């Protein structure tokens, strides 16, 4: 469904139809996460200067830091189990109650 | 009380009958719960546009409403309902005679106060339960604990707390223990509201002098009093939106606003509701929002806005006074007259005593506008004369309406109480017209009319006169004097040529509107009180003063039929549209359906309210009535429509206490055969003959011009393999020996069976029914698969089951078919043997049973001679 | 009278969404564009509802007891109706495009696949009054996350399966205590999943995909789920899947493509039973008859219908139907039979009561602008815009002539001579009415005198002389035959577009471009009466349009007349949304009907939603071709400035609604008008109305019983007309024995001649007593055959409808009847041996 | 089983082939195909049907009697036996499944002396009239009626549906009693059709 790449052309992040959203390493060509479950296929992924990952759900809006990263920890999960510290949930969350998401665009040098 | 050719289907009109409305928000959404009589309906709030209604009518009227989440509870009588989507759920029953009066739901508690001061608690059964069902307990207020309830409330952050608001004072009951857990200092005036508001332990509660008092509950304290001196608060309520605002209502229509922080008045909205229907029953600000709905016992619902300031700074200060955002409502007063304004059922017009005119519409409530009073500038150029303040028309006695010039010029004509001249409307423009007519004799107007091509209008004075005037132009034409007593009705037919006109003396006058002459005059026994006039049928009913109804034919200007039955003044009556049935309403509180080809009455119904208007949809499909109670219009559905009626007389002592087939049901079926000399074919399609005839020339067109590609590798026995349906002759089973070519026993088709069968017994009458059942292709298959070697026993039978059949002349198309197929299968055969004595006698036994059917030829001949002859010389 | 009402829709069998056949398999359900028509194909009847929606149809159902019908638009509009008695039950609104709606086969239950939300619903009880809201949700589920694209109900009513755009397909339970029973997704088709189905044991479930590719699920082994044990593909080389439908009992699995062949295939084997063209348009539906034997195909683009006996390799039914293409219409003389004339240069003749096209003539290249007939009936003459006029023997059909001008003139208008030896055609670029001798097939002359374009030409039956018009604002009456050749020009005030002549040929009226109906005597050329019309007219707001309606002036004129055949009558209509019916002697508008309804047709509407309108301009105008997701669908073929003669893809604008033809039925009450959507017909038939002819108080349904009882049977048959009730009427008729019918016929009234000969007409073509109603016409007949000749006029369609009966099944009978005598008398006399 | 789950005639007419055992008896010339075929014969009559099964060498027949511990269908066994007669007398082994797959395959019997006594080279006209040059004729009327007819000598076994096999019967019968050949080709032509239509 969609792709984005970051600014330093090391990481890129993928959605499929199949509800699976997999970071990879363009780099070297390895795949480094998975997200093989998803509740609805995602319809957009971008990624900013910083490096947050915004993904993009129907009319739900997802943010993840950190998440393009080598390191297993850092995989994207929706919750902690536990409040154990190596998951990786979500940075900041936003529901547009009756709209579906069509693009995402990060402004580029402002927050 | 059951009619049989209508049902209810809902009141059109009302809105709120004055009992406080109920807001419910569903997420973000609001919705508004309004009582109507014995039902409530649910409006949303941000389009006011009807979402729900209850699905049956309560036995007893609603007195109190409240609504959470999806679920709407509904008190009446001594019993509470719960119900959702307008579906009840479940009906809570309270155990005492007494009528319940307040209800407040709060978490899992259902709170129902009754009218001698009694409480009843109710509880989940299950934590989890959408709605209360479980009777918890009794709490009872004793005239020594206080007066009587004014109110029940629960305040936020209170466990398992009842605010119980009386006269007297407040009371805070524990629902989970039965105690009361604090009593209110006793207050000086009469307490007549109370609401919570959005701070913690505050409830504002209104005395009937004027008086709101922000009650501390915890304190057990008063906070503040603002004083309304000659006022009687009905309504308080708490502005969210982050203001610190509150509006009170009055019982005198008026709604003002305070800012509690600035200790200010904002403003008043005075008269937005009428104080002689109870003022402003229910105000109410959505939650969070500048928004507040209004409503009152005059049939209307309204919602203000606090527009933001328009001042930089200080916006607090400089409030702008509330705006008016949107309404619904209708008549305040029972409507007077009521009329279908177009061919479909898509909206109605509707006069009430409150002076103003209304359209109305079936289709959805939202469309229903009010029909401008704003006058057009006169073309002379003169000052139009009436007083500066603006005063809506006086009632309308009576209304006519065409559509054969809607959109230009005016097509509608209404009749005013106690007025000199008719005012025109325009349904397009939804406006009053420019056009007054005169009666020009100085009486009253009791008769308008319209002629179907929409050019003329026609008044009938209280003097006698009738005059006619144009629509276009407005200028009177002609005038017509023959009455000399008041003219209540005229009616002119479809061709515009025929005018007719009944007045108090009695006289109904036949004139020729084209030619203006009169063409006879007819006296009946007593005055004449209404017309309607059939178009289609040229008939017209008159409702006469010894309580008759007289049905006249205009061409021939005699009484048809005359109806009797009627107790009291007949106040309206109308045709069905398809000009067979009249119904009619009298002041006996009884409507009465007639049938006029029998001239007899088929339906009764015995209503609460005297039916002051009957009027049928021109589809047929509903019927209109509007009784002395009641600002709405009732809806009946016509079950004529989907099913047959009887047209059996009803039970005319039946009736007064509660105070042939086929004619019967209007149908008639044609016999199987008038007479056994006479010839008369199948009961089928007549291309049954064509297609068994010329079944093989009819599948080759059938086939398609290339082949179908098909597996190379397909089961032989596909059509066989079926997992089990089909009937065809293919799928036949054997029933239950030497080898027989025919069939062996045992092995035999069913046909061969009843051929052999109907040859012994010498009756093949069993064989020849199976034979009009086969399919086509079936027939052609058991004809050619006869046996066609010697002794030639099937062929011969199947000769004499066929005469058999000739012999009947019934279905004889059919026989003389299978013979075809027979010498076109079997012919060879039938010519080689024809000197064997088995064929040639059952041929010559059919041959003279075929040789008396040609009386039919003689007679096809005959038509066709004199039938050319007679059409072309 | 003028009590007619909307009968049924001929031109078209099919124009989009599914067609269903009935749960006996007797009829077949089709939508026609704006409506719903069914076809009874073993009685051979059609008919189509009044109900009308706002759009056109998209999906509709029959629950399996044949009562109640539901009907879907394209805006999620639906309309329950009472299939019975044929009336409207509710209307509901489901906000959304609902692209299925399905019965449970119980039918408590139905099901609704709008959008991404599959909505079950409880289905109203017929016998309950109609109520505000019979409607009672059941459930909403929401797990697709694109929209629906088809459902499938189990045998059992137990479990529902959904095909989504997600490249998924879901099951669901209907009783949420069985939902662990059925809570899967199948996943793994590469495109849009077009259909998902049971099998009889419903052990196993196959999908199917747009791409083409068939998946069988079981639950097996890999504990238990379920998986694709076996996966088919249709190797189509770039045809898409286009609709899918499966029976269980006889496990075929009928596939329609987009190239316009469909294949039937057997499940799980996946065997090729047939594989077969209608076209090279897709094939928008399938549908599978009860028992399993007859697969029905739709194609929208050329609007055809086929119903495929696949057993027999047979064709049931096989049409093809016009939209917007229609330019005239001729009833045959006995009314059996209705000719159409279209844009496609093709001829079709139509069954009025089959509602099936009978036969189809190719010859034209252009457009076919009239046809006609001869006063015999046995030919029939069209002239099309491709410059010729050709005559057609329906005896043979064949294109037995063909006329044509010597400077290649398109022909718009035709004529033919009553006794059949001379046609004329008018034209509109040359003035000049061109003559042809039938017999000989030369130009007889060119008559000449008309300054302007001829719009229009008809010969009188009787007096035989010809009258013409043109926008020349006048109108000419030629006496072609005779020594003398004779021209009476008669002045108009304006350009004359349509033209009717009186069945007695004395009179003539025309239809102006002022909206004026003039009415000229032939004899002295002075007129006689005049009918204005221009406030009558409805003409609607076009979206493109920049003025109002009442403003516009594109038509308030009636393009084409026709009178009645007693001469009291004319219809009229023209490139507007109104059929007009006047009364010539009174001057008076009887009835108007309106054409359409349908918001897709341009001219509809007089006034246009205000929310549409914006900035931009209107939301309407806006082309969303490139939204949708196959390529033909955005592809732009339109021309630049085409206003007619092609296809649909060429205009670029939307259907206008029009009326191009009328005509009143020779042998009923009954007009026929060829429009936009189709030939409507509408007729008097139903007659439910009480129009009672000279009643008096002692006249009684009950009276005329008891004088049936009495043996009065003349007063009994007088009373039951005086009622003018039918069924009456028919108790009456069938009462009297046969030796008393010519005693009253002799003494029958001469008020009530008519009436009698009109009940017999209509009731003897259907009936089965063949001997007792021609034993009630040879005494009418005789009786009275000279008062029906001297009142032609009044007894003709009363005639032409027993001519009918005694020609088209009396004959038909005894035809059969008199060969088995021949043919008996050889076989018996003649020698059969050796 | 899925989640959605829903929740002693002899077909062979004109010979008798009948803890419950039934014996057919096997000619000589299908003893081979018999060996040849075997491998596919036991199996649905052991494994569908639940019989035991066994042939006898001495006699040289074909021995099937029920397992009430195993046997479920009170009919397999007379099934299994209908199975073994139509290989026996001269039916393809795919043809003879059907009769087990299906319950409305019925074979019709019967000799040419039945239909008409004929003797000499009129009996062998009348085996060439019903077979025709390279079996022309006996394919044609296999193809129209959809049936399987076994035409060995004078002893005609025709295998199919009731009405199928009707048709059949007719078809065989005119053709030995000397029908014209056309008229039984022309009436193939109409039955073939007839047979498959609805109506």
């Amino acid at each position: 469904n969609s792709i984005a790449i970051d600014r330093s052309g090391y990481y890129m992040a993928t959605t499929g139809a199949d509800r699976s959203m997999k970071i990879w390493d363009i780099r070297n060509f390895k795949q480094l996460h998975s997200v093989e479950s998803l509740p609805t296929p995602g319809t957009n992924v971008s990624i900013s200067d910083t490096g947050l990952l915004a993904l993009s759900r129907g009319p739900h809006v997802t943010l993840w830091k950190d998440a393009l990263k080598l390191s297993g920890d850092s995989k994207p999960c929706f919750g902690s189990m536990g409040g154990n510290p190596h998951r990786n949930t979500p940075y900041m969350s936003h529901l547009f109650a009756g709209n579906k998401v069509e693009n995402l665009g990060f402004v580029p040098f402002e927050d | 009380k059951n009619s049989k050719i209508f049902s209810p289907f809902r009141i059109i009109g009302n809105v709120s009958n004055g009992v406080p409305f109920a807001t419910g928000t569903l997420g973000s959404t609001f919705y508004i719960v309004t009582c109507v009589g014995k039902t409530f309906q649910i409006y949303d709030a941000n389009t006011l546009h009807l979402l729900f209604v209850s699905e049956k009518e309560t036995p007893s009227s609603i007195v109190a409403l409240s609504a959470h989440f999806h679920y709407v509870y509904a008190a009446y009588e001594n019993k509470v309902g719960i119900y959702k989507r307008g579906i009840e759920e479940h009906l809570l029953e309270l155990e005492t005679d007494a009528n319940v009066e307040h209800l407040c739901i709060f978490g899992d508690y259902l709170c129902a106060s009754t009218d001698d001061n009694s409480i009843f608690i109710y509880k989940k059964s299950d934590p989890q339960d959408k709605y209360p069902s479980e009777f918890y307990t009794k709490l009872t207020v004793t005239e020594i604990q206080g007066g009587e309830i004014v109110s029940l409330q629960h305040l936020a952050t209170y466990l398992n707390k009842l605010t119980v608001v009386t006269k007297s004072n407040v009371l805070l009951f524990n629902v989970r223990t039965g105690k009361l857990v604090f009593t209110s200092n006793e207050f000086p005036d009469q307490i007549t509201t109370a609401e919570p508001a959005p701070v913690l332990d505050i409830i504002a509660l209104g005395t009937v002098t004027g008086e709101v008092i922000m009650f501390n509950m915890r304190k057990g304290k008063r906070i503040r009093t603002i004083k309304i001196p000659q006022s009687r608060i009905s309504s308080l309520s708490f502005r969210t939106d982050g203001s610190s605002h509150l509006s009170v209502g009055t019982s005198s229509g008026d709604l003002i606003f305070y800012d509690l922080d600035r200790r200010s008045r904002i403003h008043v909205l005075k008269n937005i509701h009428r104080e002689s229907y109870g003022g402003v029953t229910q105000a109410t600000f959505l939650n969070g929002q500048p928004i507040i709905v209004t409503s009152g016992g005059d049939n209307s619902l309204k919602e203000y806005v606090f527009d933001p300031s328009l001042s930089q700074g200080s916006g607090d200060v400089v409030v702008q006074p509330p705006r008016y955002l949107r309404s619904r409502g209708g008549h305040s007063q029972p409507p007077s007259y009521i009329a279908f304004a177009d061919s479909q059922s898509h909206f109605m017009l509707s006069a009430s005593k409150d002076r103003s005119l209304w359209s109305f519409s079936l289709r959805k409530d939202a469309q229903s506008q009010e029909m401008s009073q704003r006058l057009h500038k006169k073309q002379d150029g003169g000052r139009v004369g009436g007083s500066t303040i603006k005063s809506k028309f006086p009632e309308i006695v009576a209304l006519a309406i065409e559509n054969a010039r809607i959109g230009e010029w005016e097509n509608i004509i209404t009749a005013h109480k106690d007025e000199k001249f008719a005012r025109t409307w325009d349904m397009r423009n939804k406006r009053v017209g420019r056009w007054t007519f005169d009666t020009t004799d100085d009486g009253f107007v009791k008769s308008v009319a319209m002629s179907q091509c929409g050019n003329f209008g026609f008044i009938g004075s209280s003097n006698g006169s009738i005059t006619i005037y144009n629509m276009q132009s407005g200028i009177l034409r002609k005038k017509y004097k023959l009455h000399k007593r008041a003219v209540t009705g005229i009616s002119l037919d479809g061709m515009n040529r025929k005018m007719v006109s009944c007045g108090l003396d009695g006289i109904v006058g036949f004139y020729d509107f084209n030619k203006s002459t009169l063409l006879g005059k007819l006296k009946l026994d007593a005055p004449i009180t209404a017309m309607v006039y059939h178009r289609s049928s040229d008939l017209f009913a008159l409702a006469l003063d010894d309580l008759s109804i007289v049905v006249i034919d205009a061409v021939t200007q005699r009484v048809v039929r005359q109806l009797w039955g009627h107790s009291n003044r007949i106040t309206a009556f109308d045709f069905s549209p398809e000009g067979r049935w009249i119904v009619s309403a009298s002041l006996d509180s009884t409507i009465r359906t007639w049938d006029l080809p029998t001239g007899g009455c088929i339906d009764g119904i015995i209503v609460d309210n005297v039916a002051t208007n009957v009027k049928f949809s021109p589809n047929g499909d509903l019927l209109a009535t509007t009784h002395v109670t009641g600002n709405g219009i009732c809806i009946w559905t016509n079950r004529a429509q989907f099913k047959t009626v009887s047209t059996r007389t009803i039970d005319e002592s039946e009736f007064a206490r509660m105070a042939l087939n086929d004619i019967d049901f209007n149908t008639y079926t044609s016999l199987e055969q008038i007479d056994k000399e006479l010839l008369t074919l199948s009961i089928g399609p007549r291309s049954k003959m064509n297609t068994l005839l010329h079944l093989d020339v009819i599948r080759k067109r059938s086939k398609p011009k290339e082949a179908p590609k098909k597996s190379e590798k397909l089961p032989f026995f596909l059509q066989l393999s079926g997992e089990k349906v089909r009937e065809g002759i293919a799928h036949e089973t054997p029933e239950e020996n030497k080898f027989k070519v025919t069939g062996r026993l045992g092995f035999e088709s069913h046909f061969t069976k009843q051929l052999r069968e109907g040859s012994q017994s010498k009756d093949y009458s069993s064989l020849l029914a199976t034979l009009i059942n086969f399919s086509p292709a079936a027939v052609d298959l058991e004809i050619r698969s006869l046996n066609s070697f010697e002794p030639f026993d099937e062929i011969v039978w199947f000769i004499d089951a066929l005469t058999q059949g000739l012999k009947s002349n019934k279905n004889f198309e059919l026989y003389e078919t299978f013979m075809s197929l027979l010498f076109k299968a079997h012919g060879d055969v039938i010519h080689a043997n024809n000197k064997n004595q088995d064929i040639a006698s059952a041929l010559q036994n059919w041959e003279d049973v075929h040789k008396k059917e040609d009386r039919l030829d003689d007679l096809v001949k005959f038509c066709m001679g004199v039938a050319a002859f007679v059409t072309t010389a | 009278k003028s009590d007619f009402k909307f009968s049924n829709l001929l031109g078209t069998v099919y124009r989009q969404g599914n067609i269903t056949f009935s749960d006996d398999g007797k009829q077949l359900l089709s939508p026609v564009g704006n409506r719903v028509s069914v076809f009874d194909l073993i009685n051979n009847k059609s008919f189509t509802f009044e109900y009308e929606h706002r759009k056109n149809i998209a999906a509709i159902d029959l629950n399996k007891q044949g009562t109640l019908l539901i009907s879907i638009d394209e805006d999620g509009r639906a309309i329950l109706v009472n299939f019975k008695a044929r009336n409207v039950l509710h209307h509901f609104n489901f906000k959304e495009k609902c692209s299925a709606v399905k019965f449970s086969p119980d039918g408590r239950l139905f099901a609704l696949a709008s959008g991404r939300f599959l909505q079950i619903w409880k289905t109203p009880d017929v016998n309950k009054d109609r109520q505000f809201a019979p409607f009672v949700r059941h459930r909403v589920h929401a797990g697709h996350f694109q929209d629906i694209t088809s459902l499938t109900w189990s045998q059992d009513s137990r479990f529902i399966l959904t095909t989504s755009k997600d490249l998924s397909a879901k099951i669901w339970s209907v009783d949420s205590e069985e939902k662990n029973l059925a809570a899967t997704t199948f996943n793994g088709h590469r495109d849009y999943v077009m259909g998902a189905f049971f099998s009889h044991d419903q052990e196993k479930i196959y999908t199917v995909s747009k791409d083409g590719a068939v998946f069988v699920w079981e639950f097996t082994k890999r504990k238990y789920s379920w998986r694709i044990t076996k996966k088919h593909f249709f190797y189509a080389n770039q045809a898409k899947v286009k609709c899918v439908t499966f029976h269980p009992a006889t496990r075929l699995l009928a596939v329609g493509f987009t190239s316009g062949e469909f294949r039937l295939y057997d499940l799980p084997d996946f065997t090729l039973i047939q594989q077969l063209s209608m076209g090279q348009n897709p094939v928008n539906t399938v549908s599978v008859n009860q028992t399993g034997e007859w697969l029905a195909f739709g194609s929208s683009k050329l609007g055809q219908l086929l119903v495929y006996e696949w057993q027999s390799e047979s064709y049931i039914l096989k049409q093809q139907g016009h939209f917007d293409s229609t330019n005239s219409l001729a009833y045959s003389p006995d009314g059996s039979r209705v000719v159409t004339a279209s844009e496609d240069g093709k001829i079709k003749v139509w069954d009025i009561t089959s509602g099936f096209c009978l036969a189809t003539f190719e010859e034209h290249t252009s457009s076919v602008t009239a046809v006609q007939f001869a006063k015999r009936g046995q030919v029939m003459f069209s002239s099309s815009l491709d410059g010729t006029v050709r005559a057609w023997d329906l005896i043979r059909y064949r294109n037995f002539r063909t006329f044509t001008g010597t400077e290649r003139i398109q022909f718009n208008c035709l004529a033919v001579d009553p006794s059949g030896e001379v046609v004329c055609a008018g034209s509109l670029d040359n003035f000049d009415i061109h003559v042809w001798s039938v017999q000989t097939g030369q130009l007889l002359d060119a008559l000449s005198g008309h300054e302007g374009p001829v719009s229009c030409l008809s010969f009188s039956q009787e007096n035989s002389v010809l009258a013409s018009a043109s926008w020349d604002k006048t109108i000419r009456i030629w006496s072609i035959f005779g020594r003398s050749q004779q021209v009476e020009p008669i002045e108009v005030y304006s350009d004359v577009l349509a033209l009717s002549m009186r069945p007695d040929g004395k009179e003539v009226a025309v239809s102006t471009l002022k909206g004026q109906i003039s009415i000229f005597n032939i004899e002295d050329a002075k007129q006689v009466g005049n009918i204005d019309c221009r406030k009558d007219i409805i003409s609607g707001r076009f979206n493109q349009d920049r003025f109002t309606a009442k403003n516009s002036e594109r038509s308030k004129f009636f393009t084409t007349i026709h009178y009645s055949f007693d001469g009291m009558a004319i219809v009229a209509g023209g490139n507007n949304n109104s059929i007009c019916l006047y009364d010539v002697p009174n001057e008076v508008l009887l009835k108007r009907f309106i054409v359409s309804r349908n918001m897709a047709l341009n001219g509809t509407l007089e006034f246009l939603n205000s929310k549409k309108m914006t900035e931009a301009g209107s939301l309407d105008l806006i082309d969303d071709a490139g939204e949708n997701s196959d390529l033909e669908d955005r592809i732009d073929n339109s021309l630049p400035g085409s206003q007619r003669g092609g296809d649909l893809s060429t205009r670029k604008m939307r259907p206008e609604v029009r009326v191009t033809s009328v005509q009143f039925s020779p042998t009923a009450n009954a007009f026929a008008a060829a429009s936009t959507e189709g030939l409507l017909i509408y007729s008097t038939n139903d007659t439910i109305l009480f129009d009672p002819f000279d009643l008096d108080v002692d006249v009684t349904p009950h009276s005329t019983v008891e004088a049936l009882r009495e043996k009065q049977f003349l007063n009994a048959l007088v009373m039951a007309f005086r009622l003018n009730e039918e069924y009456l009427i028919n108790k009456v008729y069938e009462a009297i024995p046969i030796k008393e019918i010519p005693l009253v016929a002799s003494n029958i009234p001469a008020i009530y001649l008519p009436r009698i000969l009109k009940f017999i007409g209509d009731f003897a073509i259907e009936s089965q007593h063949i001997e007792f109603n021609l034993i009630w016409i040879k005494a009418l007949l005789s009786a009275s055959g000279g008062y029906i000749n001297e009142h032609k006029y009044l007894f003709s369609t009363a005639m032409r409808s027993i001519q009918r009966f005694i020609v088209r099944v009396a004959k038909e009978v005894v035809n059969t009847t008199t060969d088995n005598k021949y043919t008996y008398r050889f076989l018996v006399s003649t020698d059969g041996s050796m | 089983v899925a989640p959605t789950a829903l929740k002693g005639s002899s077909r062979i007419i004109g010979i008798n082939n009948t803890f419950e055992s039934r014996k057919i008896m096997v000619p000589p010339h299908r003893m081979t195909p018999l060996r040849n075929s075997w491998t596919k014969i036991y199996p649905p009559l052991v494994e569908h049907l639940k019989l035991q099964v066994r042939m006898n060498l001495k006699t040289k027949s074909v021995e099937l009697r029920t397992n009430p511990k195993f046997t479920t269908d009170p009919g397999a066994l007379q099934k299994g036996a209908d199975f073994i007669k139509a290989f026996t007398l001269g039916f393809d082994l795919d043809d003879s499944i059907a009769l087990l797959r299906l319950d409305d395959l019925y074979i019709e019997t019967f000799e040419v002396k039945d239909v008409k006594t004929l003797t000499g080279d009129h009996l062998s006209r009348a085996i060439g009239r019903i077979a025709g040059k390279d079996g022309k004729t006996k394919f044609a009327i296999e193809n129209a009626t959809r049936t399987r007819i076994v035409l060995a000598d004078s002893k005609i076994h025709i295998l199919g549906g009731f009405t199928h096999i009707r048709m059949a019967r007719e078809s065989v019968v005119s053709l030995i009693l000397g029908s014209p050949p056309g008229k039984v080709y022309g009436n193939l032509r109409t039955v073939a059709s007839r047979l498959k239509e609805r109506y």
